[PDB]
């Protein structure tokens, strides 16, 4: 009934999406994804990305952050999380696995600049390797 | 405790024709009340009943024409030694001299509708083979209509409903139901509207927001109803056959001065199906359009393709144009090109590239010499969306 | 100084106007103005107007139940009869002769469109009549 | 009972220059009161005076220029042992060293107007014989049109009044009256207006409605004063002289962007005579325009008409023109037809046909293959009314 | 750094567009300035205008007066007078010399256009007067 | 007596550092009061101190970052033998990593601005030789802008700042100090806006009004923030070199539809000169454009020649051009008169008069059958002041 692989090319297709938009993004696009920047520890910066739940979880995080960031544009970002979580949900389901489901608000206050670029540009290398790794075959 | 009586008694007619009895319940009782009604019926025949009810109301099956109904109301705790509350204040309820079965029925063109009534004849109820049926006094309906449900009760059937036709300020048809060849001046109220309302969406060119436009030229007529938007989003695409969803929300949509209402969902679920229709909240009760599903990212308009460039190739003579795809969609495209001599007025003629690798295309020209004015615009290469606007005028170099 | 003839045949373009404006009321010409429908028979249907007096008051009572109804037609007829009233009443001056002078709400409210085919459908055919008899030397 | 003391008491001159005192009666009061007015004018001689009257207001003969008027009154009932109320508040007027009769004057053009002058001079009224009158401190006043009323009363006559040209602001004469060279400041204000407005109304061609149309352009140069249009409807008919009905009631008239004000009303009554004017309210008074009246059923417009054709009948080359007269109005009607080659340019030509019955004509054409167009309008034919507009044209078919 | 010249041609320059401005009032060029009027005796009518004390004290008077009038021409005039008045204190600081600083509302409100027609002309001819003798060496 | 304890214990974070308490004094003492302050600094090492002052308010040197301050303070009369009042309330007061001296800094552009900043790094202020200091976290400041103030306060010194560029909604530059390789997220604002607005006046052609025009395409980007013009009248001129007085006053601005100001001053003084500056008062300041004087007197627009005449003198066949020089100014003014043939389409010659006393001018003409149109303009003869608009144009009769 579902067909798998039109659901793969519009995971894609919608990965590439979001990847131009935070390229839009002018003032991410000139900074460092890969730096680390104390006080924004908690947001899930480079670190192998290899798993179904961490990568629904991540997601979850990073949409929670979002949340919080008052740019309508984050706004539809954090939208275009929502429907690729559930496509990754609705392939897990597709796979046969169950996924289950703080200190950001006083830096969203104390440095808002700091907190949209780290959170826009770790998320911009989350994507790029989820990306680089959604055909070597994902498991649960 | 003794609580005190009901208070609010209050009787109305329900659309079956019984007597709909009710009573506000005392918010203060911390605990559940059991009621007792009594009513006394003065018709032709004076019937005294005493009923006992956990309910806040009492139905009385079908209201008997000219009758009078007076209402008491006693309340005692459900649960325990409960000491009955004094009688309500009696309440006097006065029914009428004809009986409609429902009294109105709103639906839709093409639709089966069928009306039931009852005659009071100088207190004597008529034959049913007596009842005739008339449309707004105009004209008798054929007997081929009507369906004798008893000897009392006279039922006409509608086939194939086509919509009303308004005389002035009249938006419904005034059916009569009468004893051979005396009507009364009691009518029932048919309402039947075209109902199959068009909703077109347009996502803008940032897939940042989807406006959606439909005109109520059908609805543009009856006042004291109220019209308005209601969806409900499915988490991904469209199912095969859309359906009315009992949870839905509305949205608020703003009337255009074009006539039409634009309606904007801003931000967007790009893969979330958007089931949307149009409901007619009447005082009788509420109409649902048919409803349709659009899923956003089918409806795109891409923005036009980017950088087109017009040159002449120096020896060779031929129209060299070149553009760039537009950022979205991420899908194959094709490219559709007018070009034209520049002029006051600009004939154009049309190419079409159909493989989504072609940045350039090269268009043979009759006049080296004269400046084209070119054009390209984009669209889907499988079909499922719209054509974007034309690009920006591009001007060929004389050389 | 007020020309009699003159005045009558103003009275019958009036008459041919008023009837010309309820020809125009498309759902009252199909309604048959002869036949009794219950509930209205306060209306002063079809019985030989053949006196000043009995004219008088039956558009008197004509009047008082289109003074109720929301229609600006309505309105506009109501009007015109007052001219029609003013009229007669400058023939029966004419001529030497004295003029003198509750449940129609329960119907207007519970059965408006009845009301108005009726009254009108019947007003109609009682304007037919006088003009028809307007001719045969009135008398008072 | 003790009453209370009469209030609001107000004291103004009249135009004759009496001091006229006056009071509110207590409106709660069942029986008639009579009043006792105490006054003391503190002039260069101090009159202390106490009147009984009857009426809720006092007249004192010819106020004195520079006096001060302290004035009180008390109630008593009429019939019976009435005790009188308490006193009044004492209130102060104090009059100014020129006295005007009248101090001003509101006019139309055309009219004669007359004022009359008291001049107070360190504590004496000269002579008439020396009181010089003065126009806008501009011009002397011929002593033609001096008039000794009294040895101490002058008077100014001025006829065929024109209408006054504003200076600035100013679009009223200031009028002095002098003690031989030297003048005061006080004067007094002369209004002249051209109140010949005219008022166009036109029944619309369903007969359910008049606009009619005014100009304001005389008045929109006074500021202060409010103007609006009266009327007065009498049951049938207009007189032979229209005048001024002293029952009338206002009529809400609406500007346009041309200017012109607009006031349509409806419902209309055809037989009834509709008198209108504009009134003019000044601070000072009021004024009206002559009056006109108006019978709706001599302003129809009818409506063009309608169903015409236009067919060349084969084998006698004549133009055979047909067409339907409008429904309104039922008297006898003339027609005017126009009709041309159909070209860029027609040079119409027109026949006029004077008798009702005639629901066709045929005309004599030059050219029978070529297409002619033809328009017919309408109007009464003893010419009561306006011409109707032209018809939608017709076409000859080439045969 | 005070040109002294110039300052004497601005003092002419604003003299004459005063008396200009009084001269586009038509109503008051009409108006014999040295006629008496009853009522203004307040007014600092045509008296030989000697001295700079006493020139600043007509103005000075003037300009009260035309603060009452609700007229904007007026305003303006008493804005200019205003800058004429310190036209004359630079002036009598150039000579060296020091220079100090009731029945008006009752006229203004009784008779508006004498009062300001008289008040006018009667600062027209002050000012033609100070200004022919604004080079007869003018003295403190 | 025994005073209350303090009220309204605050603290403050200076531009320089330091930490201000302060407290609301008695507003009800008929005498001076003295507090004394005892703080606990609960840092790296804990400090008590008791301090005795007689001013409302403490400074405490040099705020320690990542420290806790808790406050108490209380009150004694100063003369005599004084009981002290209870001590206030606690107030705690959480310092941050890093600190900026100053934390923001709002400059304009060609200005020098630097900041100073403090990093402790697990409770450890590090060397200066290895904060680095980075613009929006994109690219380090080269280190020849670094300044080591002390072995532990690091500088950045900006140069010639250029107007910051607005990305999205931040319309500030984010400079960070770094403990080398590692930043961290806090950042301090660096705002630098383009405070060099012109301001442009025009007195009116009745010399009544003088209207001033600014644009605030600068600020049409800050929000939070109130910009507002203010201004100072001199007595009599303009200095040679205006400055900002400290005693101004607001003047009520409207914004225009084409979305610049209009200030209206109104009445004007003609030779007083009026000194204006846009005023931007922010959160953290305010900020005054560079002052401009303009006297209304020099910036006066004449109004055109009146009464322009043009007539072709009989036998000579000169065109015989004459005017009326306008009311104002009386100073000499020079006049420019452009003529032409009557066309669609005039070809403009113009002649120079500059003399003031000409009321005419004689000129050469083609064809003395034709109608010229002639205008005038003026200006004054010194050249201070614009060139009045020209003319109504004026036609020569054909004789
Ligand atoms: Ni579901
Ligand atoms: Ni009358
Ligand atoms: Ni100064």
């Amino acid at each position: 009934g579902v067909p798998i692989q039109k659901v793969q090319d519009d995971t894609k297709t919608l990965i590439k999406t979001i990847v131009t938009r935070i390229n839009d993004i002018s003032h991410t696009q000139s900074v460092s994804a890969k730096q680390r920047v104390t006080g924004l520890d908690f947001i899930p910066g480079l670190h192998p990305i290899l798993s179904l739940s961490k990568m629904d979880q991540t997601l979850a995080v990073y949409q929670q952050v979002l949340t919080s960031l008052p740019s309508q544009n984050v706004l539809q970002i954090a939208n275009d999380l929502e429907n690729l979580r559930d496509l990754l949900h609705l392939l897990a389901f597709s796979k046969s696995c169950s996924l289950p489901q703080e200190s950001l608000d006083g830096v969203l206050e104390a440095s808002l600049y700091s907190t949209e670029v780290v959170a826009l540009s770790r998320l911009q290398g989350s994507l790029q390797d989820i990306l680089q790794q959604l055909d070597v075959s994902p498991e649960c | 405790v003794k609580p005190d009586p009901p208070l609010g008694l209050h009787m109305e007619v329900t659309d079956d024709g019984n007597l709909k009895i009710s009573w506000d319940s005392q918010t203060m009782a911390p605990f559940p009340l059991q009621y007792q009604v009594k009513y006394l019926e003065n018709s032709t025949i004076v019937r005294e009943a005493a009923e006992i009810v956990s309910a806040t109301s009492l139905l009385v099956d079908s209201v008997l024409p000219g009758s009078s109904y007076e209402v008491q109301v006693r309340s005692k705790r459900l649960d325990g030694s409960g000491v009955w509350s004094d009688w309500s204040s009696p309440q006097v309820f006065t029914t009428q001299d004809v009986v409609y079965f429902p009294p109105k029925i709103l639906t839709s063109v093409g639709s089966n509708a069928s009306f039931h009534c009852i005659y009071k004849n100088e207190n004597q109820i008529i034959s049913s083979k007596q009842i005739v049926w008339w449309r707004n006094l105009a004209e008798k309906i054929p007997e081929i209509q009507y369906s004798i449900v008893s000897d009392r009760v006279s039922k006409v059937t509608f086939s194939n409903l086509k919509a009303t036709r308004p005389r002035g300020k009249f938006t419904y048809d005034a059916v009569y139901c009468c004893n051979e060849q005396a009507c009364h001046h009691r009518y029932a109220e048919l309402y039947v509207i075209d109902v199959n309302i068009n909703i077109s969406c347009e996502t803008d060119g940032y897939l940042t927001k989807m406006t959606c436009r439909w005109s109520p030229s059908t609805i543009q007529s009856l006042v004291g109803s109220t019209v308005q938007l209601r969806y409900h989003r499915r988490s991904l695409y469209c199912p095969d056959s859309p359906s009315i969803h009992p949870t839905s929300e509305p949205k608020n949509c703003v009337l255009q001065r074009d006539g039409f209402y634009e309606c904007v969902f801003q931000p967007i679920f790009l893969l979330s199906g958007y089931t949307m229709w149009i409901r007619i909240n009447h005082s009788l009760g509420s109409l649902d359009s048919p409803p349709t599903c659009v899923l956003p990212d089918s409806v795109v308009k891409p923005l036009p393709p980017s950088n087109v460039k017009a040159e002449i190739t120096v020896n060779t003579g031929l129209l060299k144009v070149s553009w760039e795809k537009p950022v979205f969609p991420e899908n194959n495209l094709q490219f559709q090109i007018r070009y034209g001599l520049s002029g006051k007025e600009i004939q154009w003629k049309t190419h079409e590239v159909f493989d989504a690798k072609s940045k350039s295309a090269s268009l043979l020209v009759s006049d080296l010499c004269a400046v084209y004015v070119v054009q390209v615009r984009c669209r889907r290469l499988d079909g499922l969306g719209y054509w974007s606007n034309w690009s920006s005028p591009a001007y060929t170099l004389v050389m």
